Parts: C-alpha cells; sequence; structure tokens
RNA sequence: GCUAAACCUAGCCCCAAACCCACUCCACCUUACUACCAGACAACCUUAGCCAAACCAUUUACCCAAAUAAAGUAUAGGCGAUA
RNA sequence: GCUACCUAAGAACAGCUAAAAGAGCACACCCGUCUAUGUAGCAAAAUAGUGGGAAGAUUUAUAGGUAGAGGCGACAAACCUA
RNA sequence: CCUCCGCAUAAGCCUGCGUCAGAUAACCAACUGACAAUUAACAGCCCAAUAUCUACAAUCAACCAACAAGUCAUUAUUACCCUCACUGUCAACCCAACACAGGCAUGCUCAUAAGGAAAGGUUAAAAAAAGUAAAAGGAACUCGGCAAAUCUUACCCC
C-alpha cells in the first residue's frame, strides 16, 4: 500500500546479514573491510 | 584572493575620488 | 538507519543480547542444573590488608626532603649489588660450581614454584 | 565583489642574489669547453625530461616506460586511462581529417 | 586558477555609467542593460 | 584488578588474592530518599557486590549486610560544534544495605587586597544627583 | 548576584592560580583627610620618610610645581592630549575627571593666583602595600579660573568664557616612592561640605517622581 | 568506619586546604616492599575521598579547595606502580630473560597487518579446541594488493609532512634576515 | 590543546583564555624566531632594558615570560590601561597593564654597571653552566624565584597528612631477591599447601 | 543605512633524494573490540566489454626490466581499419 | 529486515445459525469493489462512507534459506528495499 | 465534549517535557549547560559421559466421531565438596526525510478507575468540501439508478 517502511529494525539479523564475522567469513567481505579502512572509515563494518 | 595590485591601485583611486566627492575639502 | 559509531553495548540488543554480553565484570563461577549457578571461594580474589598500628609513613611529603638524582633499578644492579657479595666471598673463601645454584637463588625451571614469572600466575 | 579595499604589501624583490647572477652560467660549457659536457646533462629535474620535449602522450608514454614500475598505483592507473583518452582523442578528433 | 580579471568591475561599470539614467532594473543590473545599451548607441 | 589478567582456576589449585588492588570507590549523596541505612556508590564497571563486600570489609573494616547492582548509561546526545556526538562515561552504582545498626548519613561538606582597592573605591564613588544636569562633579567653577 | 547566577547556571571555576600580579601605581583611597576649618611631627615624619626615600626633594618648591600641573592638566584636558595626561595624572584621578566630558569639549584658563598654594600636611603609607609605599601631600589653592562647556553641539550648558571667579580648593598629590619613575601626581579631592555650591546650570531640570507599581500608596 | 571517606571535619567548608610535595619514584625505590604495600592502600583511602569530596562539589556546584592534591596522590601511585613493576621486570629478566611477563608472538593476520597476538589462559589444547581454529591467522594474496595501497598512502602522508615543514623553514628564513 | 593554537597573555583553561579561543576557533599562526632552550638566556625576575616602543628607553623587572612566543611581561613598563569594573552600571576603575615584549626588543642588564650589555652563554671552570657580559665580562646570576609547586621550601610545616623528612629519606630495603607476593604473604604469615598447575597459553 | 563586502593563512600539487610501518595495561573472527573447553572446514583457472572498424561477426595499442637511433623498417592483418 | 516462495518451531480467530461443512450472518483481523475529497496532499498512494472473506487454499509475530547469464512466481512478462 | 482507545509485555531507539539557570503557534520547554537517575525474586545468561528406552493425538477428553495422523516422558553404570554471581530494568520512545490523519505481534480492560481536546479572535459574502430537511411528481437526468435513499422481483452471457 505505502512505502517507505521497508527498513524494520531487528539487531540479530542486522549483526548477521552486514557482520563481522561473515565479512571475515566470506573472502569479498575481507575486501570489503579492506576498501572500507584504506578509506578510512570509523566503522569496518556495520 | 586574486593576485595582482594594479586593479586595487585604479580602484584606491576611484575610491578617494568618490571620497573628496562626498566629502570635498573647503 | 541504526546508528554505528556508538559502541555496541549489553543494552541495545534484545533479551538474548541483554543477557550474554555482559559489561566487562570478569568470571567468579560456572552454571549448571537449571540455571544454578555455583561460585567458589578459590576464584573469588581475596584482598590482603596489611594492619596500618605503628605506621609512620604519610600519603604527602614535606617540601624539606632534598632533591635526589634519579637512578632507575635494573639487573645488573640488583645482581652487582646484592647477590654478587654470596658469590665474591663463597669464592675467595670456599668452592663452588655452576651446580648448587639454587642455595645463591635461582629457578632453573619456573614451574615447581607457586608464584610463576613467565607465564606469571599472580597479577600485580 | 571580488576587488579588494586595500593593497597588498609590496613585494620585495632582490634582483641580485645566487640564482639570478648566476642565472645561464656553464650554458655554453660544451661549446667553450672542448665539449666535454653537454648542456643538456645540465638541468636538474625528472629522469624522463632531461633534454627532451614532448606533447601529453609522448610524456605519459616515456614516463611509464621509463619509471611505470615505480608509480603508485592510482597514478599508473589514471596514467593508464589518460593515454588511453588521448590516443583516442589525437586520433579520432579534431579538424584536418 | 592562474590567470584570472581584476578589472571587470571598472570594464562594467563604464556600461554602468552609460546606463545610469535608465528605468527599471536595467540601470542596476548589467545583462540587462548590454541588450539596451548597444541599442540607444 | 582493572584491565589485568586473572589466572584461570582449575579444580584443586590455589586460591586467587590480590595485593596490590587498583578498585576506586566514590561516596556519593543520593538524590533519592534511601532509608537510614543504606549507602550509595559510585564504582567502574568491573567491579561487583562481593569483592565490594570483601573489599569494604577488610580496606575499612565495616560490617556489610547485603548489596545491589545498577548500571547507569551516559547520555550520547550531547554533539559538539562538529555535530558529533559526546558520550559520558558509563559508571555502575552500587546500593549497600549496612549491618546491624551502622544508621549511616551523608554529612554536610560545605556550609561555610585588589578586591579591598575595588570595593572602596566603589564606596567612596557618589551617583551624580539629576540637578547636575550630565555636568562633570569635578570642576570647582 | 554573580556568584549566585553562576551557581544556578552552572558555570563553575576554579580560583585563577599564576605566579604574575596585577601591578598598579595609585592607591585607592586616601590614608588621612584634613577635614578643613570652618573658613605636625606627623607630617614631620612623613617628610623624613619621604627624604629617605628619595633625597632629592624639597618642600617649598613643590607648591610650584603643584599649580604647574593643574593648570597644564586642565590644557591637556581642553586640547585632549590623555598620554601626557595620564603621565601626570593616577588611574584613580583620570575617571572623574574625563568620564563625563565626552561627548563634549571644555575651557579653562588660569588667569592668576590670588593667594599662594600652600602645604598642609603630608602622609606616608605603610610597608604593607603590595610590598611598596606610596606618600601623600596636601595643598590648599586659591586662584581666580574660567570655565566654559560646550556640549555635542556647540552650545554652552553653563559658565562664561570671559568672566574669572574666585575658587579655593584643596588638592592632594601622591607619588610612587618604590619605583624611582613615579611622579607626584593629581589624586583626589575633598570637597568639603562647609564650602558653598557652585554655580548652577543655566537649563532648568526635572526629576521622576516614584513610580508607583499598580498599587496605591 | 566510614569517616575516612571525609577529610578532617574542621578542613570542611575551607578553600585551601595544606597538602605537602608528591612522591620521588626514587625514594620509592629506596624504601622497603610491604611499606609501599601498605602506602599503596594509604593512597587508595585518600584518592578515595578525594575523588568523594570532588563529586560532592560538582554536585553541590562548587568548586573544591585542593585539586593538585588529586593529581599528586594519582601521580604517587603511578611511581609506585612503576618502580614495582621495574622491580619485577629486573628480576624476570635474571631468573628467565624475558621483558614483556605474557606470552605473545608477531603474527600476520588475514588482513596481512602483522601485529604482536598475545596469548590468553586456556585449559585444553588449541589443535583440540575449535573457537581457537577460527581466528585464521595468514593473509591471502589479494591482500598484498590493499598492503600496498596503503604503503603508497602512509607515503603520500610523510611526504607531504616533509615538504610542508621545508616550507615552514624556507619562508621564515626568507622573512627573518638569517 | 587544537593545533595553531595562540599562546596569548593569559594561560590555558583560563574562562578568558577559552572564550578567546574556543575549540572551532581558527585564525592566522604567528611567525616566531626558531629559540632553542640553550640558545634561551632569558630568566623570570631579572632586570631588563628597553629602548624602543612605549616609554623607550628605560629599564625594570621582569614579571614572567611566555617561551612559546618569545614574551617578556616586565611591570609596570609599556603600560596601557583599562577598566576592570562592572561595566553595566558602574564606569569601570581603570588600571595600567602591561603589554609583552619580543627577546630582540629587550635587552639584558648588568646589576653593577646597570647598562645594557649583550650576552653570550659559557660553561665556567668549575662547571656547568654560566651567562657572561660582554666586553668587559661579567657572571650573571640567575633570580630567585618563588617555585609555584610549593609557595614556601624554607617556611614549611610539616601537616598530619605529611610525612617527615626522617622518615621519606631512611630506606629500609632488603636486597632479598624475593617476591612482592611470597615476602608479603610469609610477613603476614599465611601459606597455602596448593601448588600452582599448569596452563595453556595460546 | 542594513544586509553585506574585503583580507591570508591553514594547507595542498608536481619533482628530486631517500625505502617504509608497527603499547610490549586489558579486550577484539561467538553478535568483532566479549577473561576460560574435543572442530578436523580450507587459495592456487585465459579477464571481458565499451569503443574504432563510420553497421558487425576475424581484428582493435594498454608496458614490465638502457634513454635516443635502426624504425614506425622487416613483418602481421575481413592485406582494412589497425597492430 | 518490504516483497514472491519455502523451512523450524509458535500464536490469533468473539457472538448468532447450522450443528458435518475449503457452509451462511456478523466483531476483531485481512484485502481493496464503488463514490467523493485530496493532487508540493495527513500521506513520494492517504481520509470518510460503502464493500468481499473472516475455522481456513485463512491471517500473522520470530530466526533462517533461494542473488541477477539469476531467484521466485495459483504467468500479471508479477515481485526481488518507494 | 470525545474516547476504535488505554495499561503492560515482546520488538525497536537510547536519557529524548525529572531539579536547577539561560537566551531563544506560544517559547511547559520537547533548546543549551550542570546535577541526579532504572537496585531482582521478574526475563536472559545452563545441563558430564556411554549405551539404552520412548506405537496408542489435541478438541473441558468422557461418549460419539473421524482424517489432513498429530507440540512434551526415561532407563542401568560411572564421576559429582562448593552456592545465587553477571546482564535489561528511565522516558511523552518504534519504521515512514517531520512532534506526520500512515504501518506495528501479543495478554487484560470492551466502555472504560485509564487517556484526551475538534473551535487563536471576529463577520456569518461568493465559489468549494462534509452533512441535515423539502411542497407535487418519483429515474423524466444520466452511457449506465454513479451517488444518496430504501430493503426488492424476475431473466440472460462468461
Ligand atoms: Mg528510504
Ligand atoms: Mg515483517
Ligand atoms: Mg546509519
Ligand atoms: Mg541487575
Ligand atoms: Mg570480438
Ligand atoms: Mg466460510
Ligand atoms: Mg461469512
Ligand atoms: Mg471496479
Ligand atoms: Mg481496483
Ligand atoms: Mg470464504
Ligand atoms: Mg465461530
Ligand atoms: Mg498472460
Ligand atoms: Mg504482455
Ligand atoms: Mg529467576
Ligand atoms: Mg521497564
Ligand atoms: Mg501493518
Ligand atoms: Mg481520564
Ligand atoms: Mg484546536
Ligand atoms: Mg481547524
Ligand atoms: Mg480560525
Ligand atoms: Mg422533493
Ligand atoms: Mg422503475
Ligand atoms: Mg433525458
Ligand atoms: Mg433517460
Ligand atoms: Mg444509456
Ligand atoms: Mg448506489
Amino acid at each position: 500500500k505505502a512505502r517507505g517502511n521497508e527498513y524494520q529494525p531487528s539487531n540479530i539479523k542486522r549483526k548477521n546479514k552486514h557482520g563481522w564475522v561473515r565479512r571475515l567469513s566470506t573472502p569479498a567481505g575481507v575486501q570489503v573491510i579492506l576498501r572500507r579502512m584504506l578509506k578510512g572509515r570509523k566503522s569496518l563494518s556495520h | 584572493v586574486k593576485k595582482g595590485f594594479r586593479a586595487a591601485f585604479r580602484f584606491q583611486k576611484e575610491l578617494e575620488r568618490q571620497r573628496l566627492l562626498r566629502c570635498p575639502p573647503p | 538507519g541504526a546508528d554505528r559509531m556508538s559502541k555496541w553495548t549489553s543494552k541495545r540488543g534484545p533479551r538474548s543480547f541483554r543477557g550474554r554480553k555482559g559489561r566487562g565484570a570478569k568470571g567468579i563461577g560456572f552454571l549448571t542444573s537449571g540455571w544454578r549457578f555455583v561460585q567458589i571461594k578459590e576464584m573469588v580474589p581475596e584482598f590482603v590488608v596489611p594492619d596500618l598500628t605503628g605506621f609512620k609513613l604519610k600519603p604527602y611529603v614535606s617540601y624539606l626532603a632534598p632533591e635526589s638524582e634519579e637512578t632507575p633499578l635494573t639487573a645488573a644492579q640488583l645482581f652487582s649489588e646484592a647477590v654478587a657479595p654470596a658469590i665474591e666471598k663463597d669464592f675467595k673463601d670456599g668452592t663452588f660450581d655452576p651446580d648448587n645454584l639454587e642455595k645463591y637463588g635461582f629457578e632453573p625451571t619456573q614451574e615447581g614454584k607457586l608464584f610463576q614469572l613467565y607465564p606469571r600466575n599472580f597479577l600485580r | 565583489i571580488g576587488i579588494r579595499l586595500t593593497l597588498p604589501p609590496p613585494k620585495v624583490v632582490d634582483r641580485w642574489n645566487e640564482k639570478r647572477a648566476m642565472f645561464g652560467v656553464y650554458d655554453n660549457i660544451g661549446i667553450l669547453g672542448n665539449f666535454e659536457k653537454h648542456p643538456k646533462e645540465l638541468i636538474r629535474g625528472p629522469i624522463w625530461l632531461r633534454g627532451w620535449k614532448g606533447n601529453e602522450l609522448q610524456r605519459c608514454i616515456r614516463k611509464r616506460k621509463m619509471v611505470g614500475s615505480r608509480m603508485f598505483a592510482d597514478d599508473l592507473h589514471n596514467l593508464n586511462k589518460r593515454i588511453r583518452y588521448l590516443y583516442k582523442h589525437f586520433n579520432r578528433h579534431g579538424k584536418f581529417r | 586558477l592562474r590567470n584570472r580579471v581584476t578589472d571587470r568591475y571598472f570594464r562594467i561599470q563604464e556600461v554602468l555609467k552609460h546606463a545610469r539614467h535608465f528605468r527599471g532594473r536595467k540601470n542596476r543590473c548589467y545583462r540587462l542593460a548590454v541588450r539596451t545599451v548597444i541599442r540607444a548607441f | 584488578a582493572r584491565n589485568v589478567v586473572y589466572p584461570l582456576y582449575r579444580l584443586g589449585g590455589p586460591q586467587l588474592r590480590v595485593f596490590r588492588t587498583n578498585f576506586f570507590i566514590q561516596l556519593v549523596r543520593p538524590g533519592v530518599a534511601q532509608p537510614e541505612d543504606t549507602v550509595q556508590f559510585r564504582i567502574p564497571m568491573e567491579m561487583t557486590r562481593v569483592d565490594l563486600r570483601n573489599y569494604l570489609e577488610g580496606i575499612y573494616n565495616v560490617p556489610v549486610a547485603a548489596v545491589r547492582t545498577r548500571v547507569q548509561h551516559g547520555s550520547n546526545k550531547r554533539r559538539d560544534h562538529r555535530n558529533v556526538r559526546i558520550k559520558k562515561p558509563d559508571y555502575k552504582v552500587a546500593y549497600v544495605q549496612l549491618a546491624h545498626g551502622q544508621t549511616f548519613t551523608f554529612p554536610d561538606l560545605f556550609p561555610e587586597d585588589l578586591y579591598s582597592m575595588l570595593e572602596e573605591e566603589r564606596q567612596q564613588r557618589q551617583s551624580s544627583d539629576p540637578r547636575r544636569g550630565g555636568v562633570p562633579s569635578w570642576f570647582g567653577l | 548576584f554573580a556568584m549566585q547566577h553562576a551557581r544556578k547556571a552552572g558555570l563553575v571555576i576554579p580560583p585563577e592560580k599564576s605566579d604574575r600580579s596585577i601591578h598598579l601605581a595609585c592607591t585607592a583611597g586616601i590614608f588621612d583627610a584634613y577635614v578643613p576649618p570652618e573658613g605636625t611631627m606627623a607630617s614631620q615624619v612623613s617628610i623624613r620618610r619621604i627624604k629617605d626615600y628619595d633625597a632629592n626633594f624639597k618642600i617649598k618648591d613643590f607648591p610650584e610645581k603643584a599649580k604647574d600641573i593643574f593648570i597644564e592638566a586642565h590644557l591637556c584636558l581642553n586640547n585632549s592630549d590623555h598620554d601626557r595626561l595620564h603621565t601626570l595624572v593616577t588611574e584613580h584621578c583620570f575617571p572623574d575627571m574625563t568620564w563625563d566630558i565626552k561627548y563634549k569639549t571644555v575651557r579653562w584658563s588660569f588667569v592668576e593666583s590670588l593667594e599662594p598654594s600652600h602645604v598642609v600636611q603630608v602622609r606616608c603609607s605603610s610597608m604593607m602595600n603590595q610590598g611598596n609605599v606610596y606618600g601623600q601631600i596636601t595643598v590648599r589653592m586659591h586662584t581666580r579660573q574660567t570655565l566654559a562647556i560646550y556640549d555635542r553641539f556647540g552650545r554652552l550648558m553653563y559658565g562664561q568664557e570671559d568672566v574669572p571667579k574666585d575658587v579655593l580648593e584643596y588638592v592632594v598629590f601622591e607619588k610612587q616612592l618604590t619605583n624611582p619613575y613615579g611622579s607626584w601626581r593629581m589624586h583626589t579631592k575633598i570637597v568639603p561640605p562647609w564650602a558653598p555650591p557652585k554655580q548652577p546650570i543655566l537649563k532648568t531640570v526635572m526629576i521622576p517622581g516614584p513610580q508607583l507599581k499598580p498599587e496605591e500608596e | 568506619g566510614l569517616e575516612e571517606f571525609f577529610d578532617d571535619p574542621k578542613n570542611w567548608g575551607q578553600e585551601k586546604v595544606k597538602s605537602g610535595a608528591a612522591w620521588t619514584c626514587q625514594q620509592l625505590r629506596n624504601k622497603s616492599n610491604e611499606d609501599l604495600h601498605k602506602l599503596w592502600y594509604v593512597l587508595l583511602k585518600e584518592r578515595n575521598m578525594l575523588l568523594t569530596l570532588e563529586q560532592e562539589a560538582k554536585r553541590q556546584r562548587l568548586p573544591m579547595p585542593s585539586p593538585e592534591r588529586l593529581d599528586k596522590v594519582v601521580d604517587s601511585m603511578d611511581a609506585l606502580d612503576k618502580v614495582v613493576q621495574e622491580r619485577e621486570d629486573a628480576l624476570r629478566l635474571l631468573q628467565t630473560g624475558q621483558e614483556r611477563a605474557r606470552p605473545g608472538a608477531w603474527r600476520r593476520d588475514i588482513f596481512g597487518r602483522i601485529i604482536w597476538h598475545k596469548f590468553k589462559q586456556w585449559v585444553i589444547p588449541w589443535h583440540l579446541n575449535k573457537r581457537y581454529n577460527r581466528k585464521r591467522f595468514f593473509a591471502l594474496p589479494y591482500v598484498d594488493h590493499f598492503l600496498r595501497l596503503e604503503r603508497e598512502k602512509r607515503a603520500r602522508i610523510k611526504a607531504r609532512k616533509e615538504n610542508l615543514e621545508r616550507k615552514k623553514a624556507k619562508i621564515l628564513l626568507k622573512k627573518f634576515p638569517h | 590543546l587544537p593545533p595553531h593554537y595562540r599562546y596569548g597573555m593569559s594561560p590555558p583553561g583560563s574562562v578568558a583564555d577559552k572564550r578567546k579561543n574556543p575549540p572551532w576557533i581558527r585564525r592566522r599562526p604567528v611567525v616566531v624566531e626558531p629559540i632553542s632552550d640553550e640558545d634561551w638566556y632569558l630568566f623570570c625576575g631579572d632586570t631588563v632594558e628597553i629602548l624602543e616602543g612605549k616609554d623607550a628607553g628605560k629599564q625594570g623587572k621582569v614579571v614572567q615570560v611566555i617561551r612559546q612566543r618569545n614574551w617578556v611581561v616586565v611591570g609596570g613598563l609599556n603600560t596601557h590601561y583599562r577598566y576592570i569594573g562592572k561595566t553595566m552600571d558602574y564606569r569601570g576603575t581603570m588600571i595600567p597593564s602591561e603589554a609583552p615584549l619580543l627577546h630582540r626588543q629587550v635587552k639584558l642588564v648588568d646589576p653593577m654597571d646597570r647598562k645594557p650589555t649583550e650576552i653570550e652563554w659559557r660553561f665556567t671552570e668549575a662547571g656547568e653552566r654560566v651567562r657572561v657580559s660582554t666586553r668587559s665580562g661579567r657572571i650573571i646570576p640567575k633570580p630567585e624565584f618563588p617555585r609555584a609547586d610549593g609557595i614556601v621550601p624554607e617556611t614549611w610545616i610539616d601537616g598530619p597528612k605529611d610525612t617527615s623528612v626522617e622518615d621519606a629519606l631512611e630506606r629500609t630495603y632488603v636486597p632479598c631477591l624475593k617476591t612482592l607476593q611470597e615476602e608479603v604473604m610469609e610477613a603476614m604469615g599465611i601459606k597455602e599447601t596448593r601448588k600452582y598447575k599448569k596452563v595453556y597459553w595460546y
């Protein structure tokens, strides 16, 4: 009907989908961390 | 800031002319 | 959306995370048999407090004390000032060898000693 | 407004110092030094710019050919992109074709 | 930026001078007067 | 101690002992009215009620009956000129129910030259009456 | 109200701790007021201390320099020479003399001196003044001057530049002994009560009455 | 029992409290050991009292009388800890020849950023536990690119710094004749 | 503290200093000639002579010094005037306030000659520091000054929380080689029959 | 007359030369920054394509180890573009 | 983390007929037939009324899964963070 | 005068209308600075091993009655001293760019003991929106009984 409410928050789903451990388990998830520390972002993962 | 002072000199001349027109001495 | 810069904490999560996270408090016991906890007097710390009876020292020092040039302690100085007397007297009077070194004081094997030095068991 | 109200500080220009008095010296060293040296090894500068002139393409190709292995990643990347763009520009674009 | 114009004020203000007596926003603004001063000339 | 590794105890082993502790406590006046026997402390996030019990019993030699624990959240609302959030440090709190008849109460602490020259000048100064008409009160004529 | 508002707002501050000290050149107030009449050994000891701290010092020449300093300070007021006026006047005497005259000029000329200026008494300060000392002298002066005050717009508030009027005052000078660079400078005035009031102003004046907050009385 | 959380009540409401000089690490070295163990608890009690005074002062919205007293006792305890840690350092280096008093080793992480990984206390061996095996102390080839990139970045920052300080010296030597 | 900070007359942390230099302010820096601590030869309390600026050709006593800006604060010299009273209703009593002065602007003085004479930074034969005068050499001593930490080291009295000098200086150390914890244990008289068992480390 | 306007520093770019980094107080691969228990789980693969060829389908420069020159020669190529 | 579909283990469904029901009236609940308003709106798809179903092929909270040369789909070329 | 909302739990954010001072639809402040605060029994944070046992739904579970065939248990042996620690506990709060007329599972209340205020003031022009009432006629308007009103029959295509 009406949009905008796509983000129904859940900390569990968040930490599982965009988590340090998932990023470190998948190889490309290490490449994102490296690109991000190279740019200098404070939060390397979520 | 823009470099150069020839234009600043010309503008000082115009400013002092305007000042004389505004409050000319006797 | 959610905040990233704010540090993850026990407050933020659901029941499970709120219960499992912990705010840095160290362990004291274990948990078994229907959430029954068990602490132990061997894992509990025991503050060792001496009596202050007949105690002269005071937390602050008067300005009358003279300034002293700094001499940081070190191993060579310690050995030369503490053990060298025994070593040299036993040398020039009796006889010794690399053996009989525990007499002068030395732990060739650390374990078997209560207070280990590396890895050190005690704290501070 | 872009013009400035007050004048800037007057430039001090010492027309007589080390470089301005010694300027151009030892430029004919080859001509009146029994040709022991050419003036092109005199200039202090990059290794790929020493007695050599060229346009953008020539300069970038010379850079990557001579000192390209010592280049940083982003620098070599954008250099190759530059020479690619300049190749197709100089060869396809403009009048006189 | 290495080469920038400093006398734009004067080069526009001579035209503004010629255009002072005009009516409306022409006398004040520049692009509106440029279309008019050449016409007056 | 805080920020110090403990020795892992396993069955039939020695007993853990602290000699030079590092934990520091903040006796504070409460904002809410606790009973007379109660005391309130502000302490680090690492301490707990049992080690605080041993602490008070050994250091200050005071009998302690019960202890409750709380955590307070430092407000992360403040923002600098950079719009970066400033967080106040968190702190744990310890509510100590005292022994048989201690009945503690937080006591009162704060019940009770150029400056002299300044006040001398001030009490020497006299305000010009309106009859003067804004004239300086200096000249004689 | 400063401390109360500070505590209520939360602007808690520590005392200013610093080795530096605020140095001054004139003590506030006076040590001894020569209450004039309706018309001693202490001063002798004072002069002895003055001579001790500063051997090069005479008394009978003091009234001349005093009158000179007076008239030249008034000329400096006319000319607006505030730098030398400061060098010759103390920080206590500068405000009351130069505060209200802002937004307006002034005219003051010295016609003559009917009676010669005469020393009245001398006082010396105790050592407990920030580890320094200051000496005071009092001098009666009886002369004839003119005064004329034009406001912002150049119209006279009162006084006339042509007609002088006899005038009597008791001026007080003081000097810093600890430093050698200090010189005698005007400090204050006594304005005794028994003296008559000066000439009023040509303009008429009113005052606002008690403003009755909305409740009669 | 609890008055030791507060100074002498006659000092209450006083703006300036007397306080002595700080402790000297040389003095603590020269002194004994159990004397230092006792002085530790002395300084602990004093520090608790001072911090209670500070917090109550902030509560009442007033300043404290003697602020430097606090950092005095703090630096005293700091020098004490330093002296004792130096004693045990020398003792360890005499017995074994170890300086850090906690096992560690240089190891390369998956990010290629080699670091001094320290050791924890474990009951079962590393080859039998499963949690430790996942830490994956090694980097793969694709990380060398990013390592080179961060190296280039460090080079850029460093070169910028040197050029800037050279410019500073140049401009000040230009302005000043010398 | 922030970079490119301005060390004005007021000290750090003071209300005036923080209102003059808030955290967000970013003004131009100040160009000060480099001056090493070895080359520095100006200490507080020393007599100094000035020959330019306001009140040129005078001498006085240094009140303090700012080593960052190479500034000197002399009492009663180079003084402007400022009000201090509450300007809301009271006018504000006037008082003199000193100005800073540069080391190149100020000159030192000999105690005997009381004249401006340049300085050199030598080592006396007995060692190991001396400040010497120009053509006619005179050794220049340092000015005496009350340290800020202790208001008086001579007129000092031992408080209750202060320890005696004899107790502070007297040493009771014993090079026993023994561990602190163990020596504390046997000083208490306590013992523990249980031996610490081995554990892994990784 | 207001709104406004002006400034000159912070610093940065290209080169040269020179090789370069790590609290060693606690914590950080489980939901990273979380003191503490039995898993057997490990990587080694042609770059492609846009575009040019006036469409497109073979093809179409992109470094890898001395600057210049030989030489844009020998050669290759829907023997065309081009290499 | 919306959505299409699925997995694990859960929850909701008044009252009245019928008394068996992929049955009927009808709240909650789900959906969105019709009308008007609104159209930079209360809203980047809503509001009032009227409407279909509402013990089932029902609705729905929670954690997980299927990833684009693809998934999923009671095929509308639907849906896969406006 | 309303209340179809409320209370609380879960989920979610994280100090976000508590005290004190301040200037700054109306500025109680929901804005800034300091101070305090939410105290576990409630809920999370668990289970030594080996082998072994575990056909018979629920629906008041009784009868009847089935189909879509269903959410629950131990046992023998070995080892087994101690004890109650840690973590959430606030709010006018969540996702929709907003203090949004929108969306939001669960237990109780089913008209409230709880929670709220449609009208800033005046006049009562047009046009417009939402309703109420209407003489006689009662679809003649209209593409069409759209809408409103009332409770109504019969027949076709798919
Ligand atoms: Mg969005
Ligand atoms: Mg959902
Ligand atoms: Mg975000
Ligand atoms: Mg709790
Ligand atoms: Mg192809
Ligand atoms: Mg049905
Ligand atoms: Mg139905
Ligand atoms: Mg329809
Ligand atoms: Mg429809
Ligand atoms: Mg149905
Ligand atoms: Mg039913
Ligand atoms: Mg179809
Ligand atoms: Mg179609
Ligand atoms: Mg419980
Ligand atoms: Mg709650
Ligand atoms: Mg919904
Ligand atoms: Mg109510
Ligand atoms: Mg209203
Ligand atoms: Mg309205
Ligand atoms: Mg209205
Ligand atoms: Mg009708
Ligand atoms: Mg009909
Ligand atoms: Mg019709
Ligand atoms: Mg019809
Ligand atoms: Mg029709
Ligand atoms: Mg209808």
